[PDB]
RNA sequence: GCGGGGUGGAGCAGCCUGGUAGCUCGUCGGGCUCAUAACCCGAAGGUCGUCGGUUCAAAUCCGGCCCCCGCAACCA
RNA sequence: AACCCGAUGCAAACUGCGAAUACCGGAGAAUGUUAUCACGGGAGACACACGGCGGGUGCUAACGUCCGUC
RNA sequence: GUAACGGAGGAGCACGAAGGUUGGCUAAUCCUGGUCGGACAUCAGGAGGUUAGUGCAAUGGCAUAAGCCAGCUUGACUGCGAGCGUGACGGCGCGAGCAGGUGCGAAAGCAGGUCAUAGUGAUCCGGUGGUUCUGAAUGGAAGGGCCAUCGCUCAACGGAUAA
RNA sequence: UGCCUGGCGGCCGUAGCGCGGUGGUCCCACCUGACCCCAUGCCGAACUCAGAAGUGAAACGCCGUAGCGCCGAUGGUAGUGUGGGGUCUCCCCAUGCGAGAGUAGGGAACUGCCAGGCA
């Protein structure tokens, strides 16, 4: 069971992140799709989201699942979160090595702005 | 002379011997002699009276024997002070509560039984009572 | 390639008949082929480990992994952690390379081959073979062997059943006494 | 495959006594001529009393 | 069997830890950069005997 | 060949629950994780559960395995 | 009570410091002799008191259980 | 006869359960010659005994012995 | 917290990685198939679920693993320390956080040795290195102080004496 | 507003298993390739990347189903604080507290935020 591996994965730094009580930026990336929210503390609330399978960012895009379509929802979480007033968060890579498509959308939400 | 083959530990805390016991319903068979008061049952007693049993019954039925001694008595050497340690384990009882089913005995004759439960009666330091199987 | 094209060619429509199967995804498929060789004798000797992996990587076309005792065992005088065996995995294109040369040119040049057994099957539709000689494997070169060697070969499929994994096996034309 | 660490792996002719020609790749880098193949092989293709010979030695 | 030995800063401050080491397993000198507070800086400090 | 044994060690809860801490109290001393550090609690090295901040003690279970875990509600 | 033992048929090693049973004699086969002994050549024979425990592994280390030695077993 | 399954017991150094009490903390009332705490002057004492309750040891022997608590 | 010549076992170390961090990983045992290969080696699959593991006793812990593997490393840092635990005392222990400087990580972070609890010895005397201290008329020096560190199976282990 | 799916939580078995059925528009999964980025103590298995021909087979989700796990009274029983009593190695009485096991029974979770598809 993948899901399980990458799931032990991910627990050991989201239970951190909610000891530190950290605004968390969760990214969920599957083979044709990325996704990204920003998770109040308290873990139960989500203060803005983006992803490939949003009409929005879908239409400019070729394709969903690759490192492009990663930039382009990390700018859009951070743009989104920015005018919500975010600013800072802590990034949670949620299992998946911190590279290739999952970087692309962090280092894009830097770029934006988002610090971490 | 029942024993256990094996202990995690030589010697036992003397411990003391209140309550009812459990066990206290005919299990096996139909009919058991019972415990009605309380004491130490040593393997050899257990011995005597299983033998008085089975002689009584001419090897006719089956006996289960529902009590094992489990516990480890010990005894200093006569001439002994005391202190220097705990003595050594000289024989194994088994600890006895009113209410508990010493023997059951099964494939013969409520008045066979009765017999062979008297003659193992005289055996034990402790009163016993025979009882008979019930529904519930 | 040339298995793997026929696999797809010939073994799923032969398969998909024969069990009735509802979608091509339930045809068995072979995962992997892996490719093992104990050497004990290693633990006198370890030239004797690195000559059974020159061999196994010659047959294989692969850089064999080292494999070590996982526990100590007093009656092979081993101990953990020590080599006592090699091993490669072939997946893909190299797995049906390899499948084809064993089926066309190895099991062939087996001394007094009479097929295979059919019951070498684990239960799970896992098939498992021994080659007693390497000689077998035309790469090897007998006037160089220095030591003959054998090699355990196991064929893992996505079969639920030996009825299944021996069916696939067969549309391959494996051979089978 | 990691690089450098493999074998070098070709693609050769293999030529058999039967005519079978095939091609595949190997370590082994020459061409191999064989004896036997799977198409030539007796198993593969299938090639592979006492009364009777009291009869046959004594017939009277 | 584990042997007592200073580490001296490489800073020429004179400043020195003090550890063990087992010298029969590992002959080679220990060296390793450790804070000296003499000059303030991490520096290497280097195996001497105790 | 026996009569030895080794000084008492004075493990347990040190402050109970709703007790008023300060920072750094401990609360409790233990051998291993029997309580687990919660909110605004601390874990040494020795597993000393320890208030990070001042305020009342919370004993509490959560999570999957039912695991115990001591908390600092902030006053 | 405290120590030391128990290993081819006999007497002794090996234990300490686990893996890796020796020596002398005796026994057996062949030879020398008229024959026996002596002598010469070749060979076999303890899985280590008896269980358990530890160990990947026990003659070896630990703990009984049995046996056999030594020392102690006292002062009113 | 392993294992496994059904039925039956046993445990100071067993626990997939679990009290009463005790203890720690908080609040409130009544009662109590502050009964509390700190600091300073002066000590004595550090052979305890029996009885009840919970135990180790001993033979659930001792007007025995060793702890806990009254 | 708690005694007995009560019941049972251990320690007088080890480790420059077996420490730090980042990334990854998950056990025992059994069954089936498989060259040599056997009760037991390595390989494949299944069952099982920690019945394994933890440098070493036992107990409590441990999957977010504290277990296992790899990369880079020296936080096995120096000065301090709110607060607290445990002691008749000498002492011993836990500790956020602050300053300086550092390692790992993209980052959040984590790191002031090791899953924790044994692995130890006061004071005196003396040794070695350092030092904005002292320096018996004065300048030095000697000697002393201060900081770092070394020498006791002082094991009858709060150590009567060097004997 | 409902239905379906994905992500993050609460909660931590009345929530988990087994067994049977069911789903691919989207989503998800498997999947298709790999010169690459990146990876294998060997292996594109995994990790990773570039994709979308195929299939819901597996996985996963959903639905149904007590063979189980799990939950679980009432009453009684055991124990026990205080006071009292006896035939005192153990009990009894008054009063207060009151299990464990077992029984009847329950039970195939419930729920918040955000996003997407559909109606
Ligand atoms: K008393
Ligand atoms: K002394
Ligand atoms: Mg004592
Ligand atoms: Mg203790
Ligand atoms: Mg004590
Ligand atoms: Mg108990
Ligand atoms: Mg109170
Ligand atoms: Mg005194
Ligand atoms: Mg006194
Ligand atoms: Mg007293
Ligand atoms: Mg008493
Ligand atoms: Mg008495
Ligand atoms: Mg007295
Ligand atoms: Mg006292
Ligand atoms: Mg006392
Ligand atoms: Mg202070
Ligand atoms: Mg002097
Ligand atoms: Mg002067
Ligand atoms: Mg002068
Ligand atoms: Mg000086
Ligand atoms: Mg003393
Ligand atoms: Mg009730
Ligand atoms: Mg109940
Ligand atoms: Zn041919």
């Amino acid at each position: 069971d993948k899901k399980s591996a990458r799931i032990r994965r991910a627990t050991r730094a989201r239970r951190k992140l909610q000891e530190l009580g950290a605004t968390r930026l969760v990214v969920h990336r599957t083979p044709r799709h990325i996704y990204a929210q920003v998770i109040a503390p308290n873990g139960s609330e989500v203060l803005v989201a983006a992803s490939t399978v949003e009409k929005a960012i879908a239409e400019q895009l070729k394709y969903t699942g690759n490192k492009d379509a990663a930039a382009a929802v990390g700018k859009a979480v951070a743009e989104r979160a920015l005018e919500k007033g975010i600013k800072d968060v802590s990034f949670d890579r949620s299992g998946f090595q911190y590279h290739g498509r999952v970087q692309a959308l962090a280092d894009a939400a830097r770029e934006a702005g988002l610090q971490f | 002379m029942l024993q256990p083959k094996r202990t995690k530990f030589r010697k036992m805390h003397k411990g003391r011997n209140r309550g009812l016991a459990q066990g206290t319903d005919v299990s096996f068979g139909s009919f058991g002699l019972k415990a009605v008061g309380r004491g130490r049952l040593t393997a050899r007693q257990i011995e005597a009276a299983r033998r008085a049993m089975t002689r009584a019954v001419k090897r006719q039925g089956k006996i289960w024997i529902r009590v094992f001694p489990d516990k480890p008595i010990t005894e200093k050497p006569l001439a002994v002070r005391m202190g220097k340690g705990k003595g050594n384990v000289e024989y194994w009882v088994a600890l006895i509560q009113p209410g508990k089913v010493l023997y059951e005995m099964d494939g013969v004759p409520e008045e066979l039984a009765r017999e062979a439960f008297k003659l193992a009666a005289a055996k034990l330091p402790i009163k016993t009572t025979f009882v008979t199987k019930t529904v519930m | 390639a040339k298995l793997h094209d026929y696999y797809k060619d010939e073994v799923v429509k032969k398969l998909m008949t024969e069990f009735n199967y509802n979608s091509v995804m339930q045809v068995p498929r072979v995962e992997k082929i892996t490719l093992n060789m104990g050497v004990g004798e290693a633990i006198a000797d370890k030239k004797l480990l690195d000559n059974a992996a020159a061999d196994l990587a010659a047959i294989s076309g692969q850089k064999p992994l080292i494999t070590k005792a996982r526990k100590s065992v007093a009656g092979f005088k081993i101990r953990q952690g020590y080599p006592i065996g090699c091993k490669v995995t072939l997946r893909g294109e190299r797995m049906w390379e390899f499948f084809e040369r064993l089926i066309t040119i190895a099991v062939p040049r087996i001394r007094d081959f009479r097929g295979l057994s059919a019951k070498s099957f684990d239960g799970r539709g896992n098939y498992s073979m021994g080659v007693r000689e390497q000689i077998i494997f035309p790469e090897i070169d007998y006037d160089k062997v220095d030591r003959v060697r054998g090699l355990d070969i196991t064929i893992t499929t996505t079969a639920k059943s030996d009825e299944e994994g021996r069916a696939l096996l067969a549309a391959f034309d494996f051979p089978f006494r | 495959m990691k690089k450098d660490i493999h074998p070098k792996y070709e693609e050769i002719t293999a030529s058999c006594s039967c005519g079978n020609v095939m091609k595949i790749r190997s370590t082994v880098g020459h061409d191999l001529n064989l004896d036997v193949c799977s198409k030539c092989h007796p198993f593969f293709t299938g090639k592979q009393g006492r009364v009777d010979r009291f009869n046959k030695r004594f017939n009277i | 069997i584990r042997e007592k030995i200073k580490l001296v800063s490489s800073a020429g401050t004179g400043h020195f830890y003090t550890t063990t080491k087992n010298k029969r397993t590992k002959p080679e000198k220990l060296e390793l950069k450790k804070f000296d507070p003499v000059v303030r800086q991490h520096v290497i400090y280097k195996e001497a005997k105790i | 060949r026996n009569g030895r044994d080794s000084e008492a060690k004075r493990l347990g809860v040190k402050r109970f629950g709703g007790e008023s801490v300060l920072a750094g109290s401990i609360i409790v001393r233990q051998r291993g994780t029997k309580f687990h550090a919660g909110a605004n609690v601390g874990c040494g090295r020795d597993h000393t559960l320890f208030a990070k901040a001042d305020g009342k003690v919370k004993f509490e279970v959560k999570g999957p395995k039912n695991r115990k875990f001591i908390s600092i509600e902030a006053e």
